[PDB]
């Protein structure tokens, strides 16, 4: 029962894929725009409101998809807290990309299995 | 200093309250 | 005779409220003038060790015992 | 520390936490005052 | 400022005379009628005084 | 038991004075030891 | 028949039974009987129990070469921790014996049964209409057993930290415990020591005084029961050499002049004592250790002077390093 | 050798328990 | 090994239910 | 009256207040003033020795951590961002104690002895069922409202300090707890033994807030019931109905709440964050192993591809369920979960690859910092084991909390038996 009205739904895969594409495009955004500062506000709040709503379930810890995307959100957030007003290396953007691809593959391969 | 006076006063306020009552017969 | 009655009898007070402070002060001076250390042979706390020695004074013979202490004390151990 | 327009009260708070126990301590002297029951 | 220190000092010496004042005012059976008025106005003063030091806390 | 007249030396008298006088000397010793700086 | 339930309730609550079997007793016999049957089988013939989870075991059984003094029921493996580990959670019988299953069976049934013993006490004393407080005096060994078998393990994080059920096993537990927590300087353990020496001492005093004063005792007996006049003769004088020693120490400390304070005080002493140490063992379960002094005496040259506390710290260190196979890189530890 | 001796002595204690409960001396 | 699980549950509930019905049986 | 001849002494002077209802109200309300006074004084005293850049557990803070969890005075990262809110609560309690104390000294030196022949609405007796059920009903409704204050603080006045946010933990506003009772009442069907835990295994603030919603409303519901409903027949035959008995019944509950309070403070980590209290029991050890694994792997050779002189594991090993966990004396711990550890687990547990290249700064510094100050304590507040020298000082505030509340719980078990026997002896009577 009872999900937030911030975009989410009860079927994990859907709002997950949505959140993934949203923050992929968000970190793909140039830093010479003054909306980037604004972007980080909604990035941070949606990170928190997904993780805290979906951490609760015990089942999906026996999957690989959740466990890998968890690390991804964690590295993003950790750099956020580490330098608030300074963008991050694109080494970590490549790393973030890597595990988003493998999470997406894992969601799609667990959908049939 | 004027910051030891209260700790000194406070510390001696105990038996005053009862000695003033033994005179003013609010207890025997 | 209950102890309470002789303790608050005037005969007790007149002598004892003079002798009690004398004993307390005699003890206080036995320590404060440095004499307590010299009577019981207990070392001062800057002097358990000699300058030269880093080893403890230890007795090793019973009939030349006081001789060994007398020696250890001259070298300021 | 405390604010420093309340800072003179550094020694005051070094004794506040113990006035509760002194209330028990005052109780007994009230019984000593009335010579007991 | 001067007025804020005046308030905190005044409050603490006021509470300190009042802590002896209020129990004996109740305890004494002789002339309870006369004591009730002063403890009333003193209580009023004491809460007023904590308000003004609290409201001048935000400027100091 | 011991007569109320109580001459200066009494079995009770020595008993309470061989446990009074050294203790007031010794407590005065220990108290002085508290203010010795290490 | 009268329909077996009515017969059954009379049977249980009868006090004409040779051994009372109350409603606490109805839980007590199966639990205690299970505990003891498992214990004697395990003590004799339980194969060695791995206790550090590295595949190196310890033999506690008698058919594997122990005598009465070296044998034990070895506690549960360190891998298990505080998990509840019944036999249907294992997958074979041999691996349940290899991980130290039975020990948990024994202690769980033993604590249930020993609690029901206290209940059974209270119930019988209620039936005879007497002041029911034999049970609160028993609550001291019972409190102690909770502290040693259940609580100190929970506090440390494992049943591998429990007391073995054996003679030399207890000695091992005591020595290791002193090594890690310094129990001797814990004031509560000191209250415990005081309590049991004082109990033993007051037992000898009371017994000696009473058997010197008794003269002859007789109570009328019938061919089926006992009488109603309990005769008793005693001595009823004492001197003023047990008036400066016994009279004006006891009338002043008991807070009564009455004889009824003797037997109240006799039981109060060791019970309070064993509660205090039972409490103390639990506080070290959360690692609040006792006093220890290192470097409390230094001279004005800046050299350290030793004292007895430091010798005990050395001996404790000696025990404590010997207990630690696990690593040689350990700086500050437990739990 | 040793263990038989141990369990035999044990067995006669517990037998002695049984004897002390159900065959005590009638005190008359 | 599961028959063991059910036999302990069963025998245990039997003893516990007669003890609780006992205190209400006066 | 005011001298013996009621059956008690001067150490049972308190027992003279059983029938003196106004004086008894007086004693309680004055005592309540003392509790608030201590809160205010201790908090100010603790602030006065607090350094606002050194954590809240190597110094000996025990009550400002309680403020911090309500989101007052901490910003993201678990740090102090001004000490002024602590001051506000400190003096607020301190001044409210004055007026508590004023009403106390009034009702205990001047007020009416008997409140039954004043009014019948604050009158009571210990044998009149209707009054006492109404007092109980009022205390139930006000407690239920009090519980709903924490759902209010968590929703509207800026959330609570969430320990499970992914930055390292920070304040967050709860905008959705779970009211589906299958979670809330589900925790109470867990076994207390390891691998789960009883209700000391809860680990997100949503269950906390939602459970508070349920308990608040059910407590107000029962409070509405117990005014409009007098005790039933079976009830009135089950208990004794005397005035000291109610105190006994209360003491029996506070005994149990103590033991489970110790379990709460000692094990749980979500309603007792580890950045305001010290490291927990298990997590200290876990961090120590993890820091060592990193250290000896980045300099030296790997140790999670190499078995040691143990014959099972060296740094990583398999659980009794076949899961990769830390090895050593820390394989007794594998149920642990913490905000710094979970990003190093996979579905099977620890994966050494993740330990190599997914380390964030706060994880590793927090772990090495936790490792240094493992929970040890002593009565003289000397660090380490009670073999170590004065080179390190520390006691964990959790050790103190746990031990004191456990000791007092035992003593309340004694006192419960004492007042129980007193009640039973009085009510039976035997010659009555
Ligand atoms: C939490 C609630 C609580 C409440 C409200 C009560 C209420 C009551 N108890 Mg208590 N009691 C409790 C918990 C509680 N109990 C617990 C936890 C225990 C176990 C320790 C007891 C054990 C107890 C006993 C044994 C007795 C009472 C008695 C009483 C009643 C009579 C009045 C009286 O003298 O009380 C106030 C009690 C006293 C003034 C007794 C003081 C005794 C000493 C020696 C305490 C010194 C403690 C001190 C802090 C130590 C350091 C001092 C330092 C200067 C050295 C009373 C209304 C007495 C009674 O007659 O009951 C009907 C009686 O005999 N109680
Ligand atoms: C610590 C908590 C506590 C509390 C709240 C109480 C409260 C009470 N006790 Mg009790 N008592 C306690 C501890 C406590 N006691 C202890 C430790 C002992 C062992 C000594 C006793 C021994 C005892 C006896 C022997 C008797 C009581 C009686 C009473 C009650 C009747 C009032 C009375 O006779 O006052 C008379 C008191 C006075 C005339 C002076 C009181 C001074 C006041 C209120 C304040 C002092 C502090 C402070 C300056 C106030 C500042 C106020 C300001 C901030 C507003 C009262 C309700 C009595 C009773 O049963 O009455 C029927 C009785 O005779 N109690
Ligand atoms: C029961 C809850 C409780 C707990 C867990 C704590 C915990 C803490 N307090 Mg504390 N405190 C409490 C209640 C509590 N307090 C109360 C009710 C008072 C007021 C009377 C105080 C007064 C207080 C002061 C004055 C100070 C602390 C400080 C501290 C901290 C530092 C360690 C220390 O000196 O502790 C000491 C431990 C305690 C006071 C806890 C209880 C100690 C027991 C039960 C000792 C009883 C001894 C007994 C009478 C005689 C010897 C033993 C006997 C068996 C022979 C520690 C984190 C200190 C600090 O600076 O903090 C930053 C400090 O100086 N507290
Ligand atoms: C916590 C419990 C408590 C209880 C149950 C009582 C009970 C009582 N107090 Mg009180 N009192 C307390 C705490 C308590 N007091 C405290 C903490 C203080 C210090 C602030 C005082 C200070 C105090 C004084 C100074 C006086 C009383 C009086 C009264 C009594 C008269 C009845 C009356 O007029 O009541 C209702 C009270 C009023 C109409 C007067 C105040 C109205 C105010 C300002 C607040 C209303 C509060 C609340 C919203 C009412 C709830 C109603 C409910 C049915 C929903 C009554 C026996 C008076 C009395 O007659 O004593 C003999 C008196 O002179 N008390
Ligand atoms: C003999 C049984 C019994 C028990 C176990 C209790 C226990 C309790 N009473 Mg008490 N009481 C009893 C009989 C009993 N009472 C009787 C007959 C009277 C006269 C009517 C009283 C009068 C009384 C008074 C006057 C007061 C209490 C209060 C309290 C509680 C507060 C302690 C606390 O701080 O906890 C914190 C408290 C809670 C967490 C309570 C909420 C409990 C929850 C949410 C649900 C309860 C569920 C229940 C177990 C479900 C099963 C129901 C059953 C029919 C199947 C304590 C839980 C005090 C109070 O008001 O507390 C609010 C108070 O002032 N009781
Ligand atoms: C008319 C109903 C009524 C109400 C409202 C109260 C209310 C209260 N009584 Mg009570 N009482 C009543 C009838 C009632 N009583 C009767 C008939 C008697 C018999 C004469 C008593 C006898 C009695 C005694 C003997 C005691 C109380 C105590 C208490 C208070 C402590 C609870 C607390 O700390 O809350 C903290 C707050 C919450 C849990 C939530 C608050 C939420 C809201 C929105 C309300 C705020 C207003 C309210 C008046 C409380 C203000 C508290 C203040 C410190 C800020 C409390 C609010 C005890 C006490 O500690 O009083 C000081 C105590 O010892 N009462
Ligand atoms: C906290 C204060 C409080 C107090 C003192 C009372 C007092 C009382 N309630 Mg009450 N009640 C309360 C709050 C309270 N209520 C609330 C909030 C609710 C709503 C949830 C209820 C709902 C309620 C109902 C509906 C009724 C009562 C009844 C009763 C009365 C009879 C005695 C009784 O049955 O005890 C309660 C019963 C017991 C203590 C016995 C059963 C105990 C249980 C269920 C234990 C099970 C243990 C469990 C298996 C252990 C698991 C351990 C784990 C580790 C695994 C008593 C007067 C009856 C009455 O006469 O009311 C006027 C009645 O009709 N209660
Ligand atoms: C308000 C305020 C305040 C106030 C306070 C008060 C309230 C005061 C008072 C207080 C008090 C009120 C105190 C008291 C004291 C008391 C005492 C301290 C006493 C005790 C006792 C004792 C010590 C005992 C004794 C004895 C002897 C001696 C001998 C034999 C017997 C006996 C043991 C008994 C302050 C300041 C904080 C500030 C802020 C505010
Ligand atoms: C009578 C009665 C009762 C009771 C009640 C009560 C219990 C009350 C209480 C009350 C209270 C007890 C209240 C409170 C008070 C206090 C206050 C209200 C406070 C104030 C303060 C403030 C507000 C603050 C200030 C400040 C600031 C602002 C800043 C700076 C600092 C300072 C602190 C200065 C009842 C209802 C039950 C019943 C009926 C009757
Ligand atoms: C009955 C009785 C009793 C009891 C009593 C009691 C329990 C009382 C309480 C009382 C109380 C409970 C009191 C309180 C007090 C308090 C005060 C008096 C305070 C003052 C202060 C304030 C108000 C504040 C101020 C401030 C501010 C505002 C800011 C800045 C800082 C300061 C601190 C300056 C006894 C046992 C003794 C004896 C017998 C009888
Ligand atoms: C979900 C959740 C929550 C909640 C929880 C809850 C809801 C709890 C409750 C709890 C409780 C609420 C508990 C308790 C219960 C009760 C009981 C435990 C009872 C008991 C009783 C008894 C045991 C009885 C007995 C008897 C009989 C049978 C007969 C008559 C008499 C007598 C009374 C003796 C929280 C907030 C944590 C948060 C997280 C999540
Ligand atoms: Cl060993
Ligand atoms: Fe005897
Ligand atoms: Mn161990």
């Amino acid at each position: 029962c009872a999900n937030v009205p911030t975009g989410l739904t009860g079927n994990f895969r859907e709002d997950t894929l949505a959140l993934i594409s949203s923050l992929r495009e968000a970190i793909a955004l140039p830093e010479n725009d003054p909306n980037k500062k604004a972007a980080q506000a909604e990035a941070r709040k949606k990170l928190n409101d997904f993780f805290a709503l979906y951490r609760r379930d015990d089942s999906l810890r026996s999957l690989s998809s959740f466990m890998t995307m968890q690390t991804a959100l964690n590295s993003l957030a950790g750099h956020y807290s580490s330098y608030p007003n300074r963008p991050l290396p694109e080494k970590l953007k490549a790393r973030l990309e890597q595990e988003f691809k493998q999470v997406e593959l894992a969601l799609d391969r667990e959908a049939k299995s | 200093i004027a910051q030891l006076t209260m700790i000194a006063m406070i510390g001696i306020a105990g038996p005053m309250i009862i000695f003033l009552l033994a005179v003013r017969r609010g207890n025997l | 005779r209950p102890f309470s009655d002789i303790i608050t009898s005037v005969r007790y007070w007149v002598i004892h409220s003079i002798t009690i402070p004398a004993l307390f002060i005699a003890g206080w001076l036995f320590v404060s003038t440095g004499l307590a250390y010299d009577v019981f042979g207990t070392p001062r706390p800057d002097s358990y060790y000699a300058q030269e020695q880093r080893s403890i004074p230890l007795v090793t013979d019973r009939f030349e015992a006081k001789q060994q202490v007398e020696t250890f004390l001259e070298q300021l151990k | 520390k405390l604010p420093e327009a309340y800072a003179i009260f550094d020694p005051l708070v070094d004794v506040l936490p113990v006035i509760p126990v002194l209330f028990l301590a005052l109780a007994f002297v009230w019984q000593a005052a009335v010579g007991f029951r | 400022t001067i007025l804020f220190q005046l308030a905190l000092a005044a409050l603490v010496i006021l509470s300190f005379v009042m802590v002896i004042g209020v129990p004996v005012a109740y305890a004494s059976p002789q002339d309870w009628d006369r004591s009730k008025q002063l403890i009333f106005l003193g209580s009023g003063l004491w809460i007023a005084l904590v308000l003004v030091v609290g409201v001048l806390n935000f400027f100091v | 038991q011991e007569p109320v007249s109580y001459p200066i030396f009494t079995v009770r008298w020595v008993a309470v004075h061989t446990l009074a006088v050294p203790t007031i000397f010794f407590l005065g010793a220990i108290a002085a030891m508290q203010f010795i700086q290490r | 028949s009268a329909n077996l339930w009515e017969r059954f309730c009379n049977w249980v609550t009868s006090t004409d039974n040779r051994l009372y079997v109350g409603w606490f007793g109805v839980i007590m016999i199966p639990t205690l009987l299970a505990a003891t049957i498992c214990f004697v089988i395990a003590f004799i013939a339980a194969p060695p129990v791995d206790i550090d989870g590295i595949r190196e075991p310890v033999s506690g059984s008698l058919l594997y070469g122990n005598n009465i003094i070296t044998g034990a029921v070895v506690p549960s493996s360190n891998a298990i921790g505080l998990h509840f580990y019944p036999i249907w959670e294992a997958a074979s019988l041999d691996e349940w014996l290899y991980n130290g299953g039975p020990y948990q069976l024994i202690i769980f049934h033993f604590l249930l049964g020993a609690s029901c013993y206290m209940g059974r006490q209270w119930e019988l004393s209620y039936r005879l209409g007497m002041r029911p407080w034999i049970c609160v005096a028993y609550s001291a060994p019972l409190a102690s057993a909770f502290a040693v078998f259940l609580i100190y393990p929970i506090g440390q994080g494992s049943f591998s930290d429990g007391m073995p059920l054996g003679i030399s096993g207890t000695f091992n537990f005591m020595i290791v415990f002193q090594a890690e927590h310094n129990i001797l300087m814990h004031p509560f353990h000191q209250l415990g020591v005081a309590g049991v020496f004082g109990g033993a001492l007051f037992c000898a005093m009371h017994g000696s005084l009473v058997t010197s004063s008794l003269i002859r005792e007789t109570t009328e007996t019938e061919s089926a029961n006992y009488g109603y006049k309990f005769g008793q003769e005693e001595e009823t004088y004492n001197i003023v050499a047990a008036h400066g020693y016994f009279g004006r120490l006891i009338f002043q400390y008991a807070s009564f002049n009455n004889s009824r304070s003797l037997h109240f005080f006799l039981a109060a002493w060791p019970v309070v004592g064993v509660w205090f140490t039972a409490l103390g063992i639990s506080t070290m379960a959360f690692n609040l250790n006792g006093f220890n002094f290192n470097h409390s005496v230094i001279d004005a040259k800046g050299n350290v002077i030793n004292t007895w506390a430091d010798i005990i710290n050395r001996a404790n260190l000696g025990m404590e390093v010997m207990h630690e196979r696990n690593a040689h890189n350990f700086p500050l530890d437990l739990a | 050798m040793e263990t038989i001796t141990y369990v035999f002595i044990f067995a006669c204690i517990i037998a002695l328990f049984f004897f002390a409960i159900f065959f005590r001396e009638p005190p008359r | 090994m599961e028959t063991l699980k059910i036999t302990v549950y069963i025998v245990v509930t039997f003893f516990v239910l007669l003890f609780v019905f006992g205190f209400l049986s006066g | 009256r005011d001298q013996e001849s009621s059956g008690f002494a001067w150490w049972a002077g308190n027992a003279r207040l059983i029938n003196l209802s106004g004086k008894l109200l007086g004693a309680h309300v004055a005592h309540a003033g003392l509790i608030v006074f201590w809160a205010g004084a201790m908090t100010l005293f603790e602030l006065a020795h607090f350094i606002p850049e050194k954590p809240m557990y190597e110094q000996g803070l025990i009550l400002i951590p309680h403020i911090a969890t309500l989101g007052w005075g901490v910003g993201p990262g678990g740090e102090v961002v001004d000490t002024f809110p602590f001051f506000v609560v400190g003096v607020v309690h301190l001044i409210s104690s004055a007026v508590l104390g004023f009403g106390g000294v009034y009702h205990a030196i001047r007020g009416p002895e008997t409140l039954e022949e004043y009014s019948s609405f604050f009158g009571y007796d210990w044998k009149d069922k209707n009054k006492m059920t109404t007092i109980l009903g009022f205390h139930l409704i006000v407690l239920g409202i009090g519980a709903l204050l924490l759902v209010a603080k968590a929703m509207f006045f800026g959330g609570l300090y969430d320990t499970w946010a992914p930055g390292g933990g920070d304040v967050r506003v709860i905008t959705n707890p779970t009211l589906d009772p299958r979670v809330i009442f589900g925790y109470l069907l867990k076994s207390p033994f390891g691998g789960e835990g009883w209700i000391v295994s809860v680990n997100n603030l949503e269950d906390v807030v939602g459970g508070h919603i349920w308990i608040g409303l059910i407590c107000i519901a029962g409070g509405i019931w117990h005014i409009l409903t007098t005790p039933f027949g079976w009830a009135r035959r089950a208990f004794i109905w005397s005035g000291e008995a109610y105190l006994s019944y209360s003491l029996g509950a506070l005994s149990m709440m103590g033991f489970i309070a110790t379990c709460f403070v000692w094990f749980n980590n979500t309603v007792y964050p580890s950045e305001f209290y010290g490291p927990t029991g298990p997590e200290a050890s876990q961090a120590q192993a993890m820091t060592f694994l990193i250290r000896d792997q980045k300099l030296g050779a790997n140790v999670g591809s190499a078995q040691g002189p143990t014959g099972l594991g060296k740094y990583l090993m398999r659980s009794p369920t076949g899961e990769i966990i830390f090895g050593g004396e820390t394989m007794r711990f594998w149920d642990f979960r913490g905000p710094w550890l979970e990003p190093l687990r996979g579905p099977n547990g620890l994966d050494l690859n993740k330990i190599k290249n997914d380390i964030q700064p706060w994880q590793e510094r927090r772990a090495a910092e936790y490792m240094t100050h493992a929970p040890l304590g002593s009565l003289n507040s000397v660090g380490g084991v009670a073999t170590e020298i004065n080179s390190v000082n520390f006691v964990s505030p959790r050790s103190w909390l746990a031990t004191s509340h456990f000791v007092l719980a035992f003593f309340f078990l004694v006192g419960h038996l004492w007042h129980a026997g007193r009640a039973r002896a009085a009510a039976a009577g035997f010659e009555k």
